């Protein structure tokens, strides 16, 4: 250094090449450098592209500002670099652009734009993108919020640790967390698309993980400091990425932990319920309300119209679908349960509306979710609307069946019978809304495939034993399909405890005995060994369940929060009112605030990532392995010194 | 527990009754009658007293399907229910 | 038991794959015919048991082997270094040697 004798800049560009930062943070800063002019930042430019966490953050601590050194050229330079680690920029690029671009192509930020887009999902629209930032682009200046596009480069060419220097920086935490998260596992997915090295895909995870850890521990640091302005924070609209709450872009990301802590739990219920101030005790006084109308005006509502303000409460709409559904599922009963007529009776006609009214609203339904195919797949990404489908599709053809000839009319009613135990059945659905119903009905759902894995044994042993007994006690049996009813059908009435001994020729003893065989394995050892396999899979499903529903909790108030008022049996008003109002969200979904809302959520924010950090290095500085190990290192260190001091003789 | 466990149970044993009830008899005026058929006999089957119409065949596959998910399916959900929250 | 049986079933996997590779194509009902024609040969594993290599690949598997040795044992011996029993018996070591030769030290008076 002292020997070339060479101006500031190039020993701290030295420095910067050695990856040296003590001997820059001792020898290079020191009493009155006399930097020249714009030689800070052109050396901050050398330390980002190469990648050198350590340089950047020292030359911001020493007059380095960001505001002013993030230009468009600059951030431009700084996504076309190549002196770094590898990166899969350019292969996103290229599938954006559908490998159209020329070799060595120049990237710009609208490509940058469009990668993002592609990335994050189907309603996000990026800020680069939109018709001011083209405008602005095209003429030829200032980023409001440096570190949003500083983390996002870093994120995209898969720097960890430069993005998580950059997070830490600046407003709204929380969101860059969300937003980092997302794109990391869509690089993971898109990379694993693409027969990648696969390192790349088992990488871009952690990197999800680590943003999905920290999102959660600010999450939960914010809500111990405070419950009101953490409610607030995970609900007003972020102008700078593409309007969405953080609530939305942890539930696209799929972060099951956010959702599933308590301070979202709470913000969930207080949107399920509305505008009520119903706590302590709903449900009950909910049917109350529905059925008394001069009930509902004794009721509180939180800060003429109270009856307006309560029907569009999803808690409501809810109710009222239940007790629709429970009315529809009665007359069905009734018109099963009695005599046909040749002409369907009132209460018939009641139920094929409501089945017709059903049918166009879910169709309604998957025709406002772009393109045509696209939507479909979407929807019949569900089981539960797939057997809908089936179900009415069922139904119809029943209802065309039965208005014929007689047998055409018992043929109708038959599959009438056979369909009501769906609509029996789907009851579950209902149940899931309930604290306690849902995780059972998941867990249920998910020991359907042990049940079955010893279901197919179970079948295999029953027709041995059934073939066998049938062979030896029946020797002259014309082949008829009566043989293949004989083999499935006594044995396995035969486990379910109807046993008849008087009801089991040559060899005819040997029959009892492989009866008893057969009942010491089929009833012994497969029935105990699915108990036991049940018994010790439960605690992991139970928690799987639990996670899984409270998930599923947001989802559930949001399709009813779409819904309009009217049950589906008297929907038809309202499915023509938007007929003729087509050629004629202010809370739950978001929350608009002012902008000194915004300075004072955004401080607190500030203040919480601050408080969680110093926090975070406390804890680490006063553990056990830190302490022994600081010490081992001065006791070493100590020891030699002083064997340097007894080394001296002044004797 | 056994609470929960009986509300699933009542609402697939009323669908299996319903169903089979329907399917057999088709001529029947109404009556408080027919309101104790749909429970009466799929209560008593499922303790072990397990025993042409228009599509009469499915009774016995129905029948099938309502034993193996009742009788195994729930049964032992509650066993390992009731093993796992005995300690506290 | 549960767990034996997963750790013989994967165990297990290698011996059926060596038994149906060794297998003819044929199966047993008409067998007959690969049955027959093996006899008249008798009077007349490139893969799925090994796979041959040549000479400088077998020199790059080597080096490859080596330097992960090599590479083990370093990460042990740098493991076992700095784990909290080691870190605890090297300080008292030289703690207790450190008191005793500042005995030594305190003991000379030239005063
Ligand atoms: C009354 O007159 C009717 C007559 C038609 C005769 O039809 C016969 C045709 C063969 C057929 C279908 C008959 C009886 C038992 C049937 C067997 C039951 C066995 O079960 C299985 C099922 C499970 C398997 C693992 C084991 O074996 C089948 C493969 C086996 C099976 C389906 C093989 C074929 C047999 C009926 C018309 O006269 C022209
Ligand atoms: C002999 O002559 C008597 C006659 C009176 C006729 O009374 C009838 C009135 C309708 C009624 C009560 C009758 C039979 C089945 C009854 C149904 C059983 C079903 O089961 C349920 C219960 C559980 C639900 C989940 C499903 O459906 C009910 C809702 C359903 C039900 C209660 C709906 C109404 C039906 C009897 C007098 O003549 C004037």
């Amino acid at each position: 250094l002292k020997g070339a004798n060479a101006s500031a800049p190039d020993q701290l560009s030295l420095a910067l090449a050695w990856n040296r930062v003590d001997i820059a943070r001792s020898q290079i800063f020191i009493y009155g450098q006399q930097w020249p002019v714009g030689s800070l930042e052109q050396a901050m430019l050398d330390a980002l592209v190469l990648d050198r966490v350590d340089f950047v953050k020292l030359l911001i601590e020493n007059g380095v500002s960001m505001h002013r050194f993030l230009t468009i050229s600059r951030l431009e330079e700084l996504y076309n670099t190549r002196h770094g680690p590898s990166n899969t920029l350019y292969h996103l690029v290229r599938d954006v652009k559908k490998g159209n671009l020329p070799p060595d192509y120049r990237i710009s930020l609208i490509d940058i734009g469009l990668v993002i887009e592609y990335l994050m999902g189907g309603a996000y629209r990026c800020n680069y993108t939109r018709k001011r930032f083209r405008t602005l682009y095209h003429n030829l200046n200032h980023f409001p919020f440096p570190f949003h596009e500083l983390m996002v480069w870093a994120v995209l060419m898969k720097r960890q640790k430069m993005a998580l220097f950059f997070w830490q920086h600046g407003e709204e935490a929380m969101a860059k967390a969300l937003v980092a998260c997302k794109l990391c596992k869509a690089m993971a997915h898109e990379a694993s698309e693409n027969d990648m090295v696969d390192d790349i895909s088992q990488e871009l995870n952690h990197n999800s993980r680590d943003f999905g850890q920290l999102a959660v521990e600010l999450l939960d640091q914010s809500y111990k400091q405070d419950e009101q302005l953490a409610m607030k924070l995970l609900t007003y609209e972020l102008k700078n990425w593409s309007n969405a709450t953080c609530l939305q872009l942890a539930v696209a990301a799929k972060h099951r932990d956010f959702i599933a802590h308590t301070c979202s739990q709470m913000l969930l219920t207080d949107m399920w319920m509305g505008r009520l101030r119903m706590r302590k005790n709903s449900g009950l006084k909910v049917i109350l309300g529905i059925l008394l109308p001069p009930s509902i005006l004794s009721l509180e509502f939180k800060n003429g119209r109270k009856i307006y303000e309560f029907y569009n409460a999803p808690i409501v709409k809810f109710w009222f679908y239940t007790l629709a559904y429970i009315g529809y599922l009665m007359l069905f009963n009734y018109i099963v349960l009695v005599k046909m007529e040749r002409w369907p009776s009132t209460q018939e006609w009641i139920v094929i509306s409501y089945i017709f009214t059903l049918g166009i609203e879910k169709m309604r339904e998957i025709l406002m979710s772009g393109k045509l195919l696209q939507k479909v797949k979407v929807w019949l990404q569900e089981y539960w609307n797939v057997t809908d489908l089936i179900a009415i599709l069922l139904f119809s053809v029943g209802m065309i069946l039965r208005l014929q000839d007689q047998p055409f009319r018992s043929d109708g009613r038959v599959i009438y019978c056979v369909n009501i135990i769906y609509w029996y059945i789907r009851l579950l659905d209902i149940f899931g809304v309930n604290k306690y119903l849902g995780p059972y009905v998941m867990m249920i759902g998910k020991m359907m495939i042990d049940m079955m894995y010893f279901v197919i044994i179970m079948l295999v042993v029953l027709m041995s034993f059934g073939v066998a007994r049938q062979a030896i006690l029946f020797p002259n049996e014309e082949p008829s399909w009566k043989l293949a009813k004989n083999i499935f059908y006594m044995p396995y009435w035969m486990i379910y405890g109807e046993v008849f001994a008087d009801q089991i020729k040559t060899g005819a003893w040997i029959v009892p005995a492989i009866m008893a065989c057969y009942l010491l394995v089929a009833n012994i050892l497969l029935v105990n060994l699915l108990i036991a396999v049940f018994n010790n899979t439960f605690f992991e499903v139970k928690s799987i369940s639990n996670q899984v529903w409270k998930f599923q909790r947001y989802q559930l108030i949001m399709t009813f929060h779409e819904r309009p008022v009217l049950p589906p049996p008297l929907i038809i008003f309202s499915h023509m009112t938007m007929i003729f109002q087509h050629v004629c969200r202010d809370y739950g979904l978001k929350l608009f605030i002012t902008d000194d809302e915004l300075k004072k959520v955004h401080d607190f924010e500030e203040q919480c990532i601050e408080e969680y950090f110093r926090e975070k290095d406390d804890r680490f500085n006063s553990s056990n392995d830190e302490r022994i190990r600081v010490t081992s290192e001065r006791v070493e260190n100590m020891s030699m010194r002083l064997e340097e001091v007894n080394e001296r003789e002044h004797s | 527990d056994m609470m929960y466990f009986v509300i699933i149970m009542l609402v697939v044993l009323m669908s299996f009754g319903v169903a089979r009830q329907a399917i057999l008899f088709p001529n029947e005026e109404p009556s408080w009658k027919l309101a104790k058929n749909i429970f009466y006999m799929p209560y008593w089957m499922i303790y072990g007293e397990v025993f042409c119409k228009t599509g009469a065949w499915i009774v016995p596959a129905i029948m099938a399907c309502y034993l193996l998910v009742a009788n195994i399916l729930l049964v032992n959900l509650l066993i390992a229910v009731f093993n796992n929250t005995f300690f506290e």
